[PDB]
């Protein structure tokens, strides 16, 4: 299901609450996952149904979303928290897809 | 629980590679593996799947014909034999675990990352 | 909707195929009543032998010797005879007759 991040890059300061989205072409449901991608490092799961927590992620990750619309809120924006997000539908049809958007980009705001 | 793959290698357009990715940690038989492909400058993509026993192997719509994904669960390998390799497939290539519940078909954890490159 | 039940009939059919493949009248007479009822409901879903429907027969089954053995047999009775649905009638038919 065509996933579209419109946030896309973002000039956030750091320590601040970043809010992101997901819009799907389709009705998946609860079925869409979200995924960061530190810089020099594997992607790393956070949510994988729109609005829980995996493990060993911290609880200023959260998501909503049940929908089209799905919305990840990070709070307080630490020195890892400047990446590339994605989200991912797995929506339970036939054939299964699993397919990503393009990619949020969270980055710190100057002058 | 960690996934180490087998490092980057130079290939000709045409040619073939056998990626590797040997998992530790936990119990291999249980857990379904996934192949992520993420090009330069263009984002992460799925590419492959496989069950917790070869039952099932699901493949992207560009992939199909060409790659394919198997895994050896008592040697605790997974594997990608690459075959017909285009000059679009000069990637990363990233060795996934996928969550318990195959309704849940995300990617847990993740390997070091393998840069595929074709010339 | 008609794509949600179409996908719970076929992931109800697999799944009654497979507890039935694990009496012989009363299978029969199954098989004669689900092939009845394909015929009022007739290929992205059916392609060659049920590839996708995977993840909905497992949320229900979690045992995947039994999905193997079923595509093991499905793979065996393309090869035999040389859509989907077709070929899982006459190989649930082979059953029957044993």
């Amino acid at each position: 299901i065509v996933l579209t991040q419109s946030p896309a890059t973002l000039s956030l300061s750091p320590g601040e609450d970043a809010t992101l989205s997901c819009r799907a072409s389709q009705s998946v449901g609860s079925a869409l996952a979200w995924y960061q991608h530190r810089p020099g490092q594997s992607p790393r799961l956070l949510i994988y149904d729109a609005s829980t927590r995996a493990t060993g992620i911290p609880a200023r990750f959260s998501g909503s979303g049940s929908g089209t619309e799905f919305t990840l809120t990070v709070s307080s924006l630490t020195s890892e928290d400047f990446a590339v997000y994605y989200c991912q539908e797995y929506k339970n049809s036939v054939p299964p897809t699993w397919t990503f958007g393009q990619g949020t980009k969270v980055e710190i705001k100057r002058t | 629980v960690q996934l180490v793959q087998s490092g980057g290698a130079l290939v000709r357009p045409g040619g073939s590679l056998r990626l590797s990715c040997a998992a530790s940690g936990f119990d291999f038989s249980d857990f379904e593996m996934n192949w992520v492909r993420q090009a330069p400058g263009k984002g992460l993509e799925w590419i492959s799947y496989i069950s917790k026993i070869s039952a099932a192997s699901f493949y992207a719509d560009s992939v199909e014909g060409r790659f394919t994904i198997s895994r050896d669960n008592t040697k605790n390998l997974l594997w990608l034999e690459m075959t017909s390799l285009r000059d679009e497939d000069t990637a990363v290539y990233y060795c996934a675990r996928d969550l318990p519940g195959y309704l849940e078909r995300v990617f847990d954890l993740w390997g070091q990352g393998t840069l595929v490159s074709v010339s | 909707s008609f794509y949600a039940f179409f996908d719970l009939w076929v992931k109800n059919l697999l799944i009654d195929s497979i507890n039935w493949k694990n009496n012989c009248k009363c299978f029969e007479n199954w098989a004669k009543t689900k092939e009845n009822e394909w015929k009022k409901v007739k290929y992205k879903k059916l392609n060659n032998h049920f590839q996708g429907y995977f993840f909905h027969v497992m949320k229900e089954l979690n045992k995947e010797e039994k999905w193997y053995k079923l595509m093991e047999d499905l793979k065996e009775k393309i090869d035999s005879s040389n859509g989907a649905i077709k070929v899982l009638f006459d190989h649930l038919k082979d059953i029957a007759e044993r």
